[PDB]
């Protein structure tokens, strides 16, 4: 998984050195950035749920089709929408394992690796997540690097997106 | 490979939940203890070749028997072949310290090696008493009390002893 | 040359990928570990002088022969020393070149490849040069995360010697 | 590849010298930055995906005969290879930026590319047009005041168009 | 391009051997398929006009939000209404290519290659063009054979958007 | 490989001898069923997509706890996996059709199949019921007798449910 | 095997595609083309024997010397001319096969595989065949385009001879 | 590569446009003569080896010097190269016969090979003439009266001339 | 590998050892046979075709059920490839033979021949038939009287014949 | 070209060494087996003529045919009798070739490269040149080591043409 | 390659002829002179090192300028890169001088190498001097009275000497 | 091992041929050097205990300070010059391994491989070595060709070395 931590050492490993202060650096850079990141990771867990919720319906409101057409890719049933909060929820989730482990990795293993071939074969827009990101970004009330943080991974997801 | 967080995420993913209060505060302190791991890494490293090869002349002088002539350790191709062995054993821990997790070590190194020992006739508790040797040396080394900020960096020196005993017990 | 952000770089561009978080964690970790670094550079350099005259004869010192032994591969004339004390100021030149680069790259570049190759063609002998860096780490009066960096590249170049 | 400050260091070396205290002071000024550096790599890489798109989109409304049957950009295939050159330059781009030197760029982007696209037949000065589009779009992303910590950071946004201009130099 | 005849040539070509009967039996499984494949083409550009237009319009009647929702990946505008009937007379005319040709060769060439980039660089939906592609299949006219070769690449197209 | 023909030739050159008309009669046949099984192939092969999708939904519909954290198909790596693997599947089977005989089946797809998905953790039998589906699928598909000239091609269809079955039991 | 149908697959699976319509139209080639080649198979099938016989004999005139010179590989002894008659009837069985299986597959898998090396070890003038194989394509007594499926196969052997 | 048809269309698309009633007119035509070319194909590709084997024959007989110690096709080995290329172009030469347009053999065979020759020291103006020669038996071979359904089929002799032509002024 | 000589070198290392007055005297003895040793190598090389077509008809004479359809050694390609193997086998024991060693034969040819036959289907024993029909014509040519300085050659005979047999035996 | 020196050095330059004793004992060999090769060299070319002569009138003898039958291929007609004889006297100058060599690579590169293409295509019998040989192997009068080098590479062409 | 040998054989075949007897009496003296040919290059090649570093050390005395801080020989890598171009062009003479030859000389070493220096910005003309000198130490060592069957063996001493002039104006 | 018989037999395998002319020359030259090469290796076997007391002394006084430094990788101790000895015997017996075998093998082998290495890691210096080779050398008392056998191979040590 990649991680600052992993990519120091896969780096060093294969130039089968032993880890260099070049290394050592970029980790002491994780560890001090991690006061930000944790902070941002603890903030969205706490208000999980409303992000959610709120970001569930933001997609509704931009693409109200969504709601109304028929076919299983929609939220027009209590099944469809079932589906579509929780995969809110696993980008949320994504996002603050990336927080807390540094780096992409945890989305990029989990989520990111075969996305599109997901969201073709199930006929899924990737308009929609977007959509949903770009709400998160905008309510997650956050400041500072906690802000940076954050959207840096929020934005990681949406060019996935793109 | 995993390093100490991706650990716990990767536990946490595999149960389709955020993180908990415990486990936030358990990663904070991870994070609170990384100069005194930073400190342990830099120490082995500068003294790798040393350490490498005090052991290796130890380990000579106790079972002579390996670089007596048909020894696994005779001839300078055997004997290079025993001192890259140590390097790279010392190498994989230190990573393993760096990760705050052992998986890079019995991945990369660890995981088979009993087997190549076998295959070529190598005495794996001669290598098992190498790696002790080393262990000695490098935790003597990364909690010197001489020239560092003072402090407990001992939970850190129990973690660093399980990675060498880790290693030693995978080739006996 | 191998320095944290060219590592940065290269590891982004291998996965043909932009900078992400992960990468510019590393840098600002080397932007803030320079200012430690900086100090040891500048100090060796102010002390350049005596710190190579002073390794020049503990190397002396520690081998006599070097003085007294016939050979140009001995500091047994003028010549043997002046080549001496120059391959000394090479070592030290090389180790300010690191602190301000943030890793080994200078040294890997400029001393380090190739350096058995001339040791053994010259018949010039590493444990004479570990000498010298041993004095110099001894001597430079460096304290506190200074040391620690100057340290780590002395000791980087003894390994490489050893 | 050079950054910034291994510039510095390979043109000491040729000269046999240790660095002289202006270009420690100098040095010192480049780490100083640093964080004004970092907000507009991370700045314009989040806007990655938008800055590309606006760009094609842009370009071919103004040279629509790049899309029309037998145009360079004609087919999905050619679509397709022209946004990912626009990717492939601005993140060669980002590199640059985040090195304070463009040898990246030219050496592993720019060098050999104008060449390249006479060869194919492509327009470099339509290349060259899509470049500038992008420039523009990243420096407004960059040096946007809002949701930032107040300051002058204009000096790093000239050293950011030089290097649009130059990749758009070595393609037009 | 993939036709019956340059695949025969580059099997034969492989093994570096003169063409075999078995080579020359598939061309003229070609040449007698072609007489339905020629019947197909001729009426389809025949009609090109007509089913563009009615293509066009099952699809703002099948996604209706694609005529009100602002952005220039949508059809709400007379640029937009232009781009998607000139979209959709690409795939037509793709058709008549391979069904002129023999294969799928034109459409692999000329839209199928670099079609995921850019449905998702520009945002535009498979999902629509899957729709205008079944209007084609549904009202071409064609019976026998000649509905059997128009179908085959109408659908190898509806598959690809898949 | 081998097709129904190679078939009859590779049966005869190992006795050595010429065929008998018992076999050219039997080969005849096959020629002049060709028509029915290039329409069974064509339509199994046109409707592929949706014959694999529909079969997804189907399978995790009532296989819920294969998509749930932790399960076999969650994420999209092993989502993306899974369906690439039926898709893989009905490819083969699509092939056996063609050439009326089951070899490049097994040959090319089945064989260390069921011995892949132990070695990952992948459910074999779920697998078999993903294939099952798609069984039914293809042949309500081939045999549909709108949009085709009428007439008995319902031996064929069970050659079809032949190879399904046989691919099914491979996993399973 | 190489056969027209064996060559759609393998073509299809190289590059990990469903057929298409390109491989289908092939397979049609081949089963059109079924009917002249089966015919020419049955005919062959049913005066193996004469034609065998015509063969080999027409050989021992073209070239006298195979019946009286000494050595195990002339047809001198009544054990080389069993060994002649014998190979006679491996080269005709193999026709039937090829225009059974509508290609070169069985001739080229049973006995081109290797051909040079047998008739090099085993001292065998290839010319001997190359005129067993003329007088079976002169006296096959067939017509139309059965015979031109016959003397494609015929005259494949004689190439892959000469 | 390109065949006659895959011609027609390469030229639409570049100007956008369906096809118009004279060329499918002309597309169909070229499917109607399509008995008459695969005639020429085989029975060209059944009389290979001679065809090659003659024209050597015939070329050492009046160029004595290319055989003679020293000449380019003294020594074995390079009888046996000299023999491939004239086998290698008659190969390619069916090629574009069948494919009813002479792409692939510019592409792959042509293209290129008057440099390659010039370079090794071989007489183009040699091979010309031996290309010629298989020209001249390769059409009295397709074009025998004897044997075929009898008709004109004089239009291909002509087109298969040019490629014979146009091979030997690649290399002259 | 090893020949003759560096057998003893790799026994007096493993013993740390120089070598002894006897050890010397042997190792002169085998250089004072050599003429005989390369006479015998250089016979049997000569007449290698011959040895292996001869060692074939006689072997397919008496087991003609390797030869008939459905037979191991029936079609050209398994035709050649059973030469091909006389042919090696033969090749690996003059090279044994030149050594004055068997290593050569066991590591590059005979180990694991037995399981590759075994796997194919290929009958040892009758590999091993023809293996000593080699041999009685390898040693009959290599020992015959005539053309050659007289002498006793025998002792060679027997270390020749040895070889044959170790190949024999672990195809058997 | 393959001689002991060219041996001897390829090997060297292979492992990127310079030569040593042992490439040197290997050059000595073939120095001191040069006195019995330059032995059959000179002696072959001094007898060239009436071995030629000898050895083209046993093959007519052997195979009665080739003075008879039609055909290009054979020395019925005055221009193959000098065709056969020019080729007899190539084989027996690259023997001179290889004995003043030190080695098979004048008759490697010269003759046996190509060989079975070219008696294929011309239609030329192996077992005509081995007759050749074989008469030239009994008739040249050679004895001692001077016979066992001639025989050498002659039984090497033989075996090549096996 | 081509040895002394080969030259003389390629030369008679490309005129098609069998030795005349000046040619076979030039020949038997080459093999007459080979000992002393044998005692060159093993001299030469026993004193390889030393020949090129005494010849270096010479080089940067009077060159000085080649190892000052930006010279083509400064920093270990361009001075072992310089130390490795002396060994190999003395590896190759010594090559020439066996075979009697210089085309493996040209052929696999200079050959190229002055287009190489140029586009690097090694100074040829410096390498030649280095080449000078490496002539007059192997020289010296070559024909050393002492230790060796006295006779005239000047006539080589000149021919490696040509060896030595043709690499350093194939570099200058 | 690299012998000049198993370089024989290497190179004819790697070509896939039997050993030929040029492969037997060079083993002849093998067996024709023998009896220099056995009489220096007899004669350094038989002198083995004086030339290598002579030698290491050689090398104490070339070198005073083996004598008298502190550290292990010194003779200054009686362990120290028991391994001296100890290691001096072992390049000896490696030349009469490299006599008998009439190759460089056995060093190449057992010695060569890893020696930079081993000298490196235990800080033993090259230069003590190749004095106590010049004092072998010096002192074998052999002649003629058993002299030129004997000092090829001390030379090949020392060039190993440098
Ligand atoms: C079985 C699945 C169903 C069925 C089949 C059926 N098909 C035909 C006849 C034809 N099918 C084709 C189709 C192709 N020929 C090709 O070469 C290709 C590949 C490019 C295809 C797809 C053709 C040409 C024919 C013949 C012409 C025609 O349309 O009739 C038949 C009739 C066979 C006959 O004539 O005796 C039948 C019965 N019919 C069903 O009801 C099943 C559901």
């Amino acid at each position: 998984m990649k991680t600052p931590i992993t990519e120091a050492i896969a780096a060093a490993d294969t130039q089968g050195r032993f880890l260099s202060n070049t290394e050592l650096q970029a980790v002491d850079g994780r560890f001090k950035r991690a006061v930000a990141s944790m902070e941002a990771a603890r903030a969205l867990t706490n208000n999980a749920q409303s992000l959610i919720d709120g970001a569930a319906q933001a997609v509704y409101q931009k693409f109200p089709y969504t709601t109304t057409m028929q076919g299983s890719q929609y939220a027009s049933t209590p099944e469809g929408k079932a589906k579509c909060a929780r995969d809110i929820g696993y980008y949320l989730r994504m996002i603050t394992y990336c927080l807390v482990a540094g780096g992409t990795g945890p989305m990029d293993e989990y989520l990111i690796a075969g996305l599109s071939e997901i969201n073709s074969t199930f006929d899924l827009s990737p308009s929609w997540y977007i959509e949903a990101l770009k709400y998160i970004k905008a309510n997650h009330g956050l400041t500072g690097q906690a802000a940076v943080e954050a959207n840096a991974y929020i934005d990681y997801a949406i060019n996935a997106l793109s | 490979m995993l390093d100490a967080f991706a650990k716990v995420v990767a536990q946490a993913d595999a149960r389709g939940e955020f993180l908990t209060n415990a486990q936030f505060d358990a990663l904070s302190n991870l994070v609170k203890e990384g100069n005194k791991r930073l400190d342990a890494v830099n120490r082995i490293t500068s003294n790798a070749s040393t350490i490498v090869a005090n052991a290796a002349r130890a380990l000579f002088a106790e079972q002579p028997q390996l670089i007596q002539p048909g020894g696994n350790a005779y001839t300078n191709r055997r004997m290079a072949a025993c001192l890259r062995d140590m390097e790279i054993i010392l190498r994989y821990v230190t990573y393993a310290i760096l990760a705050g997790d052992s998986s890079v070590l019995d991945d990369r190194c660890l995981n088979g090696l009993r087997e190549t020992y076998q295959a070529l006739g190598t005495p794996g508790s001669s290598v098992a008493v190498a790696i002790q040797k080393m262990k000695d040396a490098a935790i003597a080394i990364a909690n010197d009390p001489n020239g560092i900020t003072p402090g407990d960096c001992s939970a850190l020196m129990s973690e660093i002893a399980g990675y060498f005993d880790r290693a030693a017990a995978a080739v006996a």
